[PDB]
Protein backbone atom coordinates (compact mmCIF):
# COMPACT_ATOMS: atom_id res chain seq x y z
CA UNK A 1 0.00 0.00 0.00
CA UNK A 2 1.97 2.57 -1.16
CA UNK A 3 2.40 5.89 0.49
CA UNK A 4 1.20 8.12 -2.77
CA UNK A 5 -2.76 8.51 -2.95
CA UNK A 6 -5.11 5.65 -2.10
CA UNK A 7 -8.56 6.28 -2.17
CA UNK A 8 -10.03 4.18 0.51
CA UNK A 9 -12.44 5.27 3.25
CA UNK A 10 -14.74 8.48 3.52
CA UNK A 11 -12.87 11.75 2.90
CA UNK A 12 -15.52 13.77 3.50
CA UNK A 13 -15.84 17.48 2.18
CA UNK A 14 -13.21 16.54 -1.01
CA UNK A 15 -15.13 18.02 -3.76
CA UNK A 16 -14.28 21.64 -3.02
CA UNK A 17 -10.98 20.29 -2.69
CA UNK A 18 -11.12 18.61 -6.36
CA UNK A 19 -12.23 20.74 -8.23
CA UNK A 20 -10.15 24.07 -7.12
CA UNK A 21 -7.06 21.71 -8.70
CA UNK A 22 -8.26 21.49 -11.69
CA UNK A 23 -8.91 25.15 -11.96
CA UNK A 24 -5.37 26.00 -10.86
CA UNK A 25 -3.68 23.84 -13.93
CA UNK A 26 -6.48 25.69 -15.77
CA UNK A 27 -5.27 29.27 -14.85
CA UNK A 28 -1.18 28.63 -15.71
CA UNK A 29 -2.26 27.54 -19.05
CA UNK A 30 -4.18 30.64 -20.15
CA UNK A 31 -0.59 32.48 -18.68
CA UNK A 32 1.25 30.58 -21.48
CA UNK A 33 -1.30 31.92 -23.84
CA UNK A 34 -0.56 35.66 -23.11
CA UNK A 35 3.43 34.60 -24.25
CA UNK A 36 2.56 32.75 -27.10
CA UNK A 37 0.82 35.99 -28.38
CA UNK A 38 3.17 38.39 -27.13
CA UNK A 39 6.31 36.60 -29.09
CA UNK A 40 5.10 37.01 -32.47
CA UNK A 41 -19.12 65.85 -18.69
CA UNK A 42 -19.12 69.66 -18.95
CA UNK A 43 -22.17 71.90 -17.52
CA UNK A 44 -25.56 71.65 -19.35
CA UNK A 45 -28.55 74.36 -19.32
CA UNK A 46 -32.02 74.57 -21.24
CA UNK A 47 -34.13 77.23 -22.45
CA UNK A 48 -37.63 77.75 -20.18
CA UNK A 49 -40.80 79.61 -21.60
CA UNK A 50 -41.21 80.73 -18.12
CA UNK A 51 -37.31 81.10 -16.90
CA UNK A 52 -35.13 81.20 -20.44
CA UNK A 53 -31.81 80.76 -20.26
CA UNK A 54 -31.41 78.93 -17.12
CA UNK A 55 -28.97 76.60 -15.85
CA UNK A 56 -29.60 73.07 -14.66
CA UNK A 57 -28.81 72.40 -10.66
CA UNK A 58 -28.12 69.01 -10.86
CA UNK A 59 -25.77 69.05 -13.83
CA UNK A 60 -23.83 71.81 -11.48
CA UNK A 61 -22.67 68.77 -9.61
CA UNK A 62 -21.03 65.31 -10.59
CA UNK A 63 -21.57 61.87 -8.75
CA UNK A 64 -18.64 60.48 -9.60
CA UNK A 65 -19.56 56.90 -8.99
CA UNK A 66 -22.21 56.36 -12.13
CA UNK A 67 -19.24 56.24 -14.61
CA UNK A 68 -17.70 53.49 -12.33
CA UNK A 69 -20.92 51.45 -11.80
CA UNK A 70 -20.86 51.13 -15.75
CA UNK A 71 -18.10 49.12 -15.84
CA UNK A 72 -18.18 47.19 -12.72
CA UNK A 73 -21.73 45.84 -13.77
CA UNK A 74 -19.77 44.51 -16.88
CA UNK A 75 -17.28 42.43 -15.49
CA UNK A 76 -17.29 38.83 -14.99
CA UNK A 77 -19.02 37.15 -11.68
CA UNK A 78 -17.14 34.22 -10.09
CA UNK A 79 -17.89 32.77 -6.75
CA UNK A 80 -14.71 32.32 -3.92
CA UNK A 81 -13.76 29.01 -3.02
CA UNK A 82 -12.02 29.59 0.42
CA UNK A 83 -9.61 26.66 -1.00
CA UNK A 84 -8.68 28.73 -4.16
CA UNK A 85 -6.87 32.03 -2.27
CA UNK A 86 -3.59 29.10 -0.69
CA UNK A 87 -0.82 31.11 -0.35
CA UNK A 88 2.91 29.91 0.40
CA UNK A 89 6.22 31.60 0.73
CA UNK A 90 6.20 32.25 -3.13
CA UNK A 91 4.05 34.63 -2.83
CA UNK A 92 3.66 38.31 -3.70
CA UNK A 93 7.39 38.93 -4.55
CA UNK A 94 9.15 39.50 -7.84
CA UNK A 95 10.26 37.31 -10.40
CA UNK A 96 8.51 35.31 -12.74
CA UNK A 97 9.05 32.40 -15.39
CA UNK A 98 11.73 32.84 -18.15
CA UNK A 99 10.34 31.83 -21.26
CA UNK A 100 13.39 28.90 -22.19
CA UNK A 101 15.86 29.91 -24.86
CA UNK A 102 15.93 28.87 -28.58
CA UNK A 103 18.90 27.66 -31.04
CA UNK A 104 16.84 30.37 -33.54
CA UNK A 105 17.88 33.05 -30.65
CA UNK A 106 21.56 32.15 -30.21
CA UNK A 107 22.47 32.94 -33.80
CA UNK A 108 20.99 36.24 -32.77
CA UNK A 109 23.11 35.82 -29.67
CA UNK A 110 26.38 34.83 -30.02
CA UNK A 111 26.75 37.14 -32.85
CA UNK A 112 25.57 40.42 -31.04
CA UNK A 113 28.15 38.89 -28.33
CA UNK A 114 30.70 38.56 -31.22
CA UNK A 115 30.10 41.99 -32.09
CA UNK A 116 30.47 44.08 -29.14
CA UNK A 117 32.38 42.97 -25.83
CA UNK A 118 29.60 42.34 -23.45
CA UNK A 119 26.98 44.69 -23.73
CA UNK A 120 23.92 43.96 -21.86
CA UNK A 121 22.02 47.56 -22.83
CA UNK A 122 21.41 47.25 -26.68
CA UNK A 123 20.81 43.97 -26.65
CA UNK A 124 17.82 43.76 -24.69
CA UNK A 125 15.66 45.23 -27.00
CA UNK A 126 17.18 42.81 -30.02
CA UNK A 127 14.85 40.67 -27.70
CA UNK A 128 11.62 42.71 -27.85
CA UNK A 129 10.42 41.57 -24.70
CA UNK A 130 12.94 40.16 -22.46
CA UNK A 131 14.08 42.47 -20.07
CA UNK A 132 17.71 43.34 -18.46
CA UNK A 133 17.89 41.45 -15.67
CA UNK A 134 17.46 38.02 -16.89
CA UNK A 135 19.22 38.24 -20.08
CA UNK A 136 22.23 39.30 -17.89
CA UNK A 137 21.76 35.82 -16.03
CA UNK A 138 21.66 34.08 -19.58
CA UNK A 139 25.38 34.80 -19.92
CA UNK A 140 26.27 33.61 -16.12
CA UNK A 141 25.17 30.19 -16.78
CA UNK A 142 26.44 29.30 -19.75
CA UNK A 143 29.70 30.13 -18.12
CA UNK A 144 28.80 26.38 -16.48
CA UNK A 145 26.93 25.09 -19.37
CA UNK A 146 29.13 26.01 -22.59
CA UNK A 147 32.45 27.35 -21.31
CA UNK A 148 34.47 27.28 -24.43
CA UNK A 149 31.92 28.08 -26.85
CA UNK A 150 32.17 31.56 -25.14
CA UNK A 151 36.01 31.53 -25.26
CA UNK A 152 35.80 31.58 -29.06
CA UNK A 153 33.64 35.07 -28.61
CA UNK A 154 36.89 37.40 -27.19
CA UNK A 155 39.68 35.37 -29.01
CA UNK A 156 37.87 36.82 -32.13
CA UNK A 157 38.87 41.00 -32.53
CA UNK A 158 37.91 41.21 -36.27
CA UNK A 159 34.51 41.54 -37.87
CA UNK A 160 33.44 38.47 -37.84
CA UNK A 161 31.99 36.20 -40.92
CA UNK A 162 30.29 39.11 -42.90
CA UNK A 163 26.51 38.19 -42.42
CA UNK A 164 25.61 40.72 -40.17
CA UNK A 165 25.07 43.57 -42.50
CA UNK A 166 20.91 42.66 -42.34
CA UNK A 167 21.47 42.84 -38.27
CA UNK A 168 23.94 45.84 -38.97
CA UNK A 169 20.52 47.77 -40.98
CA UNK A 170 17.66 45.51 -39.33
CA UNK A 171 18.48 47.19 -35.68
CA UNK A 172 18.49 50.97 -37.96
CA UNK A 173 15.56 50.61 -40.15
CA UNK A 174 13.75 51.05 -36.93
CA UNK A 175 12.65 54.97 -37.29
CA UNK A 176 14.85 55.49 -39.61
CA UNK A 177 16.08 59.00 -38.97
CA UNK A 178 19.17 60.68 -38.11
CA UNK A 179 19.63 60.09 -34.20
CA UNK A 180 23.00 61.81 -33.89
CA UNK A 181 21.39 65.28 -34.90
CA UNK A 182 17.44 64.14 -34.59
CA UNK A 183 17.85 64.39 -30.87
CA UNK A 184 20.02 67.93 -31.29
CA UNK A 185 16.80 69.80 -33.70
CA UNK A 186 13.86 69.17 -30.99
CA UNK A 187 15.86 70.33 -27.69
CA UNK A 188 16.26 73.38 -29.19
CA UNK A 189 12.86 73.81 -29.81
CA UNK A 190 12.35 73.20 -26.20
CA UNK A 191 14.15 75.69 -24.95
CA UNK A 192 13.21 77.94 -27.44
CA UNK A 193 9.75 77.07 -26.00
CA UNK A 194 11.19 77.85 -22.31
CA UNK A 195 12.39 81.13 -23.31
CA UNK A 196 9.05 82.29 -24.66
CA UNK A 197 7.37 81.62 -21.79
CA UNK A 198 10.19 83.27 -19.59
CA UNK A 199 9.39 86.13 -21.94
CA UNK A 200 5.97 85.78 -21.03
CA UNK A 201 6.88 85.69 -17.62
CA UNK A 202 9.18 88.96 -17.30
CA UNK A 203 6.29 91.04 -19.34
CA UNK A 204 3.49 89.68 -17.25
CA UNK A 205 5.84 91.23 -14.42
CA UNK A 206 6.44 94.59 -15.59
CA UNK A 207 2.55 95.40 -16.48
CA UNK A 208 1.83 94.07 -12.70
CA UNK A 209 4.00 96.20 -11.02
CA UNK A 210 3.02 99.41 -13.63
CA UNK A 211 -0.77 98.84 -12.76
CA UNK A 212 -0.55 98.54 -8.85
CA UNK A 213 2.09 101.71 -8.79
CA UNK A 214 -1.52 103.69 -10.20
CA UNK A 215 -3.15 102.21 -7.43
CA UNK A 216 -0.45 103.38 -4.92
CA UNK A 217 -1.01 106.77 -6.34
CA UNK A 218 -4.57 106.80 -6.03
CA UNK B 1 -47.51 93.36 -2.54
CA UNK B 2 -44.39 92.45 -0.79
CA UNK B 3 -42.72 91.12 -3.67
CA UNK B 4 -42.47 95.01 -4.39
CA UNK B 5 -41.62 96.33 -1.12
CA UNK B 6 -38.62 94.01 -1.34
CA UNK B 7 -37.25 94.64 -4.33
CA UNK B 8 -36.89 98.87 -3.72
CA UNK B 9 -35.59 97.96 -0.15
CA UNK B 10 -32.73 95.88 -2.49
CA UNK B 11 -32.10 98.90 -4.48
CA UNK B 12 -31.92 101.53 -2.02
CA UNK B 13 -28.47 100.49 -0.62
CA UNK B 14 -27.40 97.41 -3.07
CA UNK B 15 -24.26 96.42 -1.42
CA UNK B 16 -22.26 93.58 -3.38
CA UNK B 17 -18.66 82.37 -10.19
CA UNK B 18 -19.72 78.98 -10.32
CA UNK B 19 -17.61 75.74 -11.01
CA UNK B 20 -18.61 72.51 -10.62
CA UNK B 21 -19.07 70.11 -7.44
CA UNK B 22 -18.83 65.91 -6.21
CA UNK B 23 -21.46 64.26 -4.53
CA UNK B 24 -20.39 63.41 -0.99
CA UNK B 25 -21.46 60.42 0.60
CA UNK B 26 -20.90 62.54 3.74
CA UNK B 27 -23.59 64.96 2.66
CA UNK B 28 -27.54 65.61 2.33
CA UNK B 29 -29.19 66.92 -0.44
CA UNK B 30 -32.78 68.67 0.05
CA UNK B 31 -35.48 66.30 -1.03
CA UNK B 32 -38.92 65.38 -0.36
CA UNK B 33 -41.68 67.48 0.39
CA UNK B 34 -40.09 70.86 -0.32
CA UNK B 35 -38.57 69.07 -3.26
CA UNK B 36 -42.22 69.20 -4.27
CA UNK B 37 -42.68 72.84 -4.13
CA UNK B 38 -38.94 73.46 -5.98
CA UNK B 39 -41.41 71.83 -8.83
CA UNK B 40 -44.60 73.75 -7.95
CA UNK B 41 -43.45 76.91 -8.98
CA UNK B 42 -42.13 77.02 -12.46
CA UNK B 43 -43.99 74.90 -15.19
CA UNK B 44 -45.98 75.48 -17.68
CA UNK B 45 -49.10 77.20 -16.55
CA UNK B 46 -52.51 76.53 -19.27
CA UNK B 47 -55.24 79.01 -20.21
CA UNK B 48 -58.80 77.17 -20.30
CA UNK B 49 -61.17 78.21 -22.19
CA UNK B 50 -64.15 77.81 -19.66
CA UNK B 51 -67.00 76.26 -21.71
CA UNK B 52 -70.59 74.59 -20.67
CA UNK B 53 -71.39 71.65 -22.48
CA UNK B 54 -72.58 68.60 -20.70
CA UNK B 55 -74.60 67.00 -23.55
CA UNK B 56 -72.00 65.60 -25.58
CA UNK B 57 -70.47 63.34 -22.78
CA UNK B 58 -74.23 62.26 -21.93
CA UNK B 59 -75.12 60.69 -24.81
CA UNK B 60 -71.91 59.42 -25.07
CA UNK B 61 -72.17 57.64 -22.21
CA UNK B 62 -75.76 56.37 -23.52
CA UNK B 63 -74.85 54.87 -26.57
CA UNK B 64 -71.83 52.79 -25.06
CA UNK B 65 -72.47 50.00 -23.16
Amino acid sequence: CKPNFPIGQISENFEKSKMAKKAKLEKRRHLRELRMRARQTAIQLKLNPDGTMAIDEETMVVDRHKNASIENEYKEKVDENPFANLYNYGSYGRGSYTDPWTVEEMIKFYKALSMWGTDFNLISQLYPYRSRKQVKAKFVNEEKKRPILIELALRSKLPPNFDEYCCEIKKNIGTVADFNEKLIELQNEHKHHMKEIEEAKNTAKEEDQTAQRLNDAN
Amino acid sequence: ANVTRKQEDARRNPNPMSVKSVNDPSQNRLTGSLLAHKVADEEANIELTWAEGTFEQFKDTIVKE
